[PDB]
């Protein structure tokens, strides 16, 4: 109804959802440290904020 | 199971028969309680003799070290 | 000028403008107005000439009204359009969370056809949507904003085309009438007539002259010339309208009975059938616009005709050919030419009741296209002219409206003009408008006529710049959305001091003088030559003597908030606009402020925030406190005018609403009465005129460093408090609902030892994070557990309970005190959504005492992230001692554009500082000029300018010679810019003198906070069980793909892989190693794509069978 078609065998893989296309896809996962930031005159390589 | 098996462990802090019977206190043990003739049948005494020695040894644990011992599991 | 509260933030003014300020706001509104139509509005149009204009409303009635069956036999009629009135301060709904409105009552009236008879009845029809003084409509306590969606005028439209084939010129032109379908005209290539219609291959169009009845001849004789037609008769090969008619009319359905209908009805219906093919007024209007046509003709319809008709198609003819003017028969004349889309006459712009009316019209219609529907069914007789009414679908849209009206738009109480900006604001887009997956730069693209139009400057910003917009300055627009410039329609050496709004377009025709123009005095611009656009805008050169019209002042096209920041003439558009949209993203933190220069925008302006509590009579003061003020309405009359505080913004922001004066003295009508907000002394409070200075330091102010002081703190300038509601609904379902008392299983005690009662504690109380809140609790389920459990509960007696203990409690970065209490419940009355039965929302200060490292800045767009904080000490400072504000990196200005910055601030400390002009024996010559009168700066002192017109440099700079030196009359200062402070550290000398100043700027709302998350774990899609991502959650950021080849630049495998497995979603190393973790240990190395396994079975599925081995 709302004449939605439907989902075929097909699909799957098939469309976007691609479990192909799937993968290749980044995404969200824990620990995410994301933040502005500054320099820090005081520094050393592998230092950091 | 850190619970569980760390109780186990306590479930060893004393005696012997308590286990079954107790353990069967609620089938523990087996998986399904049961009746103080139930189990203490196995021993053979009463239901009297059953939840007799049964609450004291809970008494015995009913202590505090018996529980900080695993009180953080509450 | 004109300012019951006003001081002199003296200017700079080179010129004159007998102009003043309109009043901008007023727009829409006077439509809704209008729209309306108010005896006022009513008034309003009616004067300045104006026929018999009407609210936008009747019409509706009329284009409709009155009304009748299909038997021809009962007939309806409306009348009483109007509403009856609200009900609330508004202020009520606002607390009362419901919307603002008025009742709507009318009086139609059925007639019977048979008798004919009577069926008026003064109908309610709406409590309804009733604007603000702010001119606006807070849905159930709550607006959002609405702009028009700019729109190039409808009609049938033209043009060259041409064909690198031969090249030659198909010219042609579209019909578009509103709803009425197409059919358009268009030089074929090879003979003849681009016939066809809303799409239909092509005929010989006279076959659809002719086909209304047309000889071959009538044509050729008023169309033999005329010769491409002339083949047109040739290859027209067919004959007979009918013939072709019937034989067109196939070309129509296609296939069908050729009836008379082919013959004519829907034919004339198609496009002589206002009834449905209803093209625009205005447009009809346009049209007779489009070509002197009947003009003379103060017209209304879709009158759609051949006549016409033609008429502009052998403009077509005559024009693909070259022809400048002519004109048809009657009608006068016309110079040829295609058209263009992309001039703005050729583009209007919506307003409210026009939308609306539109949405209602359906409404109506909709609703309306029922009684129809039913009149018919609705048996005659009793069926009182009620019987059959039912707007409620109506408002349901309508109102529904709102909800969907993407272009409604919460507006951004963030500050005043802010919502100004948004008020103005101005696109062309959306709800059946573009879609900007679909538009040419042009869309975007600049051309000339724009002045006086909008702000060149401003716009979007993202993919979205060249899309949206507002207005320029002043000239209002047609009452048909078009523009309306005044100007300085000049006359002989003597411009006609005269507003002429204007339509760009006429105008074109005309000339363009210039207002930054040295007239004799009299208009006569003392040159004998001049520049001005032309027919392409050619901003030509020519000789003063000439022009019909100058303008209307310098500075137009722009926008108030491009007009703001002067030194313009010297920075970075870009960089600008940049700023521009800035501007807004100030925080008005607390203190207020004004820099103490600025031009005269600036209040004025911000008066037009029309906000501050101001005067309503020349009364004396009367009785006063922080809450309202009494006022001695001198007619004895009085009235405790109010005044608002600690109320949220879109965006945390209190009421405050700080006062002036004393209950006692005596004022006027109009004058101002108490800020508050954006609100420093009457004025957008709105930076810090600020110290600080030029160097690039220690590596600090560096890219895009910032290097930044301290005493601030202390100092506190930088802080103010945010907003949160506070909410948690009581609701009701399966295992029983959401209870919420205080009582709670092994809660701790203070824990509890806290709320109120029952819950939550009480108003103004300190918190933190975690902070536990509600006094929720719900049942629990019932599904047993372990006897080792139970058991363990006899084992320690904690008998439990069973229910779903919830509540709520304090998240992350969060405290402050109790405030909210918008506990209103279903079961209260207080209607709510479904199995809830009560619900309270709440607020909490917290003073943002300011981060350094963070963002600010001012004017020249010239933002300023905020690096480090930086004790007093410990800092560059006055050989006076007194140290910086801060200091500032060099570079990016060259690269960059915005000196004035360095201007401008140079003036800082002076203004800050003040002068005298010496001029004493004699005169400054750059001096020799000027806003004189000057002489000198009272050190430090109001100080305002032109926008295009200000002081100059070698005066200014000369203003450097000039001074008011300090105490020990001393100017540590440099008639330079540079001085030779020393270090609040190691402290000695400088190498070189140094360059200094002063700057107000403005905070963000725009820092950690607004964005300080990551996320170690939360939810995660009951689905694809990633991330779930939320307010409780830190989202979990996204990653990337590139990112992944970034990893195969090495191929730390693993790692990705690891991810894709791990906080990806491994369920089991998620719970695997999460225990390994758990148990800290050589972690389960990293496993199997797993689920890829399913695949497979996936595979399987159909038959796939397969395998690696």
């Amino acid at each position: 109804p709302g004449n939605r078609p439907l989902k075929s065998l097909s699909d799957l893989l098939k469309g976007k959802q691609g479990r192909f296309r799937q993968n290749l896809l980044g995404k969200r996962v824990d620990y995410s440290g994301r933040s502005v930031i500054v320099v820090g005159p005081q520094l050393k390589l592998h230092q950091c904020g | 199971t850190l619970l569980q098996d760390q109780l186990q462990s306590v479930l060893d802090t004393l005696s012997e028969r308590e286990a079954g019977v107790v353990r069967l206190r609620f089938g523990l043990t087996d998986g399904q309680p049961r009746t103080l003739d139930e189990i203490g049948q196995v021993y053979g005494v009463t239901r009297e003799r059953i939840r007799q020695i049964e609450s004291k040894t809970m008494s015995k644990l009913r202590h505090p070290s018996r529980s900080q011992v695993l009180r953080d599991y509450l | 000028n004109s300012v019951p509260g006003a001081p002199n933030r003296v200017s700079f003014a080179k010129l004159r403008e007998p102009l003043e300020v309109p009043g901008l706001l007023d727009v829409q509104t006077d439509s809704f107005e209008w729209l309306i139509g108010s005896p006022r509005w009513r008034e309003s149009a009616a004067e300045r000439g104006d026929v018999n204009p009407v609210g936008g409303l009747e019409e509706v009635l009329y284009e409709l009204s009155p009304i009748e069956d299909f038997s021809g036999s009962m007939s309806l009629s409306f009348s009483d359009p109007r509403f009856d009135d609200v009900k609330a301060p508004v202020d009520e709904c606002k607390d009362k969370d419901m919307t603002y409105a008025a009742p709507l009552f009318v009086t139609a009236e059925f007639i019977n056809n048979n008798t004919g008879e009577i069926k008026s009845q003064t109908v309610f029809m709406g409590d309804f949507p009733m604007m603000t003084e702010k001119g606006t409509f807070i849905i159930n306590g709550t607006e959002r904003v609405v702009v028009s969606q700019l729109v190039r005028s409808p009609g049938v439209y033209f043009d060259e085309t041409i064909d690198k084939s031969t090249d030659k010129t198909l010219h042609s032109v579209k019909v578009i009438p509103s709803r009425g379908a197409w059919l358009e005209f268009d030089v074929d290539k090879r003979d003849t007539v681009g016939v066809r219609i809303d799409r239909k291959r092509r005929q010989p169009v006279t076959v659809l002259l002719k086909a209304l009845g047309w000889t071959s001849e009538q044509i050729v004789e008023r169309f033999g010339f005329s010769e491409i037609m002339r083949s047109t008769l040739e290859k027209d090969n067919t004959v007979g309208t009918d013939e072709a008619l019937l034989d067109i009319y196939r070309k129509l359905r296609p296939g069908e009975p050729p009836t008379k209908e082919s013959a004519q009805t829907l034919l004339e219906n198609l496009f002589f059938k206002e009834k449905r093919y209803d093209l625009a007024r205005v447009g009809r209007y346009k049209v007779n616009k489009k070509l002197g046509l009947h003009v003379g003709e103060p017209i209304t319809s879709s009158t759609l005709t051949e006549e016409d008709v033609v008429a502009t198609i052998e403009y077509l003819v005559r024009l693909h050919e070259g022809q400048t003017t002519m004109t048809v028969p009657g009608g006068v004349e016309v110079p040829v030419e295609t058209d263009d889309i992309d001039h703005f006459g050729n583009r209007r712009l919506r307003t409210v009741g026009e939308l609306i009316q539109n949405q209602i019209r359906v409404g109506m219609s909709r609703m309306e296209r029922v009684v129809r529907e039913r009149m018919t069914t609705q048996d005659v007789e009793a069926i009182t002219p009620q019987t059959l009414i039912n707007i409620r679908p109506v408002v349901a849209a309508i109102k529904e409206f709102f909800g969907t009206s993407q272009l409604s738009q919460f507006m951004d109480q963030n500050n005043p003009l802010s919502g100004l900006t948004h008020k103005r604001r101005l696109s062309a887009l959306g709800p059946g408008g573009l879609s900007r997956e679909r538009a040419g730069l042009e869309v975007r693209d600049v051309h000339p006529s724009h002045y006086g139009r909008m702000c060149p400057i401003e716009t979007p910003e993202g993919p979205n710049i060249g899309l949206i917009g507002s207005l320029s300055v002043y000239a209002r627009v047609n009452p048909f959305g078009f523009i309306e410039t005044p100007y300085r329609k000049v006359v002989d050496g003597v411009v006609s001091d005269e507003i002429v709004y204007l339509t760009a377009d006429e105008e074109d025709r005309h000339v363009v003088a210039q207002a930054n123009s040295p007239i004799d005095a009299d208009g006569r611009f003392v040159e004998p030559r001049v520049l001005v656009r032309r027919k392409a805008g050619e901003v030509e050169y020519v000789p003063s003597s000439e022009v019909d019209y100058m303008d209307v002042s310098p500075r137009q096209m722009v926008s108030v908030a491009t007009a703001m920041i002067p030194f313009l003439e010297h920075d970075d558009a870009n960089r600008a606009l940049m700023g521009a949209n800035m501007q807004r993203q100030a925080v008005p933190l607390v203190r207020s402020e004004a820099p103490l220069v600025g031009t005269g925008m600036e209040l004025r302006a911000a008066i037009d925030a029309g906000d501050v509590v101001v005067a309503e009579e020349s009364g004396v003061i009367e009785e006063v406190s922080a809450d309202y003020i009494t006022v001695m309405h001198d007619n004895g009359t009085r009235r405790t005018y109010r005044m608002r505080k600690f109320a949220r913004s879109n965006h945390g922001t209190c009421a405050n609403q700080c006062p002036i004066v004393d209950a006692g003295d005596r004022v006027e009508a109009g004058q101002v009465i108490a800020d508050g907000p954006c609100t420093d002394d009457g004025e957008m409070a709105l930076g810090k005129n600020l110290l600080v200075a030029i160097m690039p330091w220690e590596g600090h102010n560096y890219e895009d460093a910032i290097i930044l002081s301290n005493r601030l703190v202390e100092e506190d300038v930088l802080t103010s408090i945010h907003i949160e509601e506070h909410e948690i609904d009581a609701r009701d379902t399966k295992l029983g609902a959401e209870e919420i008392t205080r009582d709670i299983p092994n809660i701790s005690d203070e824990v509890l030892a806290d709320l109120d009662e029952r819950g939550i504690v009480r108003i103004g109380a300190e918190v933190r994070d975690g902070d536990i809140l509600v006094g929720k609790v719900t049942p629990k389920g019932e599904t047993e557990l372990t006897p080792e459990e139970r058991l363990l509960r006899a084992i320690f007696g904690e008998k439990a309970r069973e229910v779903r203990d919830t509540s709520l409690k304090v998240p992350h970065g969060e405290s402050g005190k109790v405030i909210g209490i918008r506990v209103f419940s279903r079961e209260d009355e207080d209607e709510l959504p479904a199995g809830v039965n009560e619900l309270v929302r709440v607020y909490v200060a917290q003073k943002r005492k300011i981060s350094d490292g963070d963002k600010l800045a001012g004017r020249h767009g010239n933002k300023g992230v905020i690096g480090k904080i930086l004790p007093v000490e410990d800092m560059p400072f006055l050989a006076d001692g007194t140290p910086v504000d801060i200091i500032l990196n060099t570079h990016g200005v060259p690269r960059r554009m915005n000196i004035g910055q360095i201007l401008e601030t140079h003036l800082g400390w002076c203004a800050h500082s003040g002068w005298k002009v010496d001029a004493a024996k004699g005169v400054p010559d750059w001096a020799a000029r000027l806003p004189d009168e000057l002489l000198e700066a009272q050190p430090n002192a109001i100080v305002s300018t032109p926008v295009f017109d200000g002081a100059q440099e070698a005066e200014l700079q000369g203003l450097l010679s000039c001074t008011l030196p300090n105490r020990d009359g001393d100017v540590l200062v440099d008639a330079d810019g540079k001085a030779m402070l020393f270090d609040g550290r190691s402290g000695e000398p400088f190498p070189y003198p140094v360059t200094v100043g002063y700057m107000y700027i403005m905070k963000l709302h725009h820092l950690v906070d607004d964005k300080i998350h990551a996320r170690s774990t939360g939810p995660y899609s009951m689905i694809t069980q990633q991330p779930l991502g939320g307010k409780a959650q830190f989202g979990g950021q996204r990653f990337g793909e590139m990112e992944c080849w970034a990893m195969q630049a090495y191929g730390a495998a693993y790692t990705l892989q690891e991810l894709l497995t791990i906080k990806s979603d491994d369920t089991v190393g998620r719970v695997k190693v999460y225990e390994a973790i758990v148990k800290g240990e050589n972690i389960p190395e990293p496993g199997i794509p797993e689920s890829f396994k399913v695949l497979l079975k996936e595979l399987q599925s159909l038959c796939l069978n397969v395998e690696v081995l």
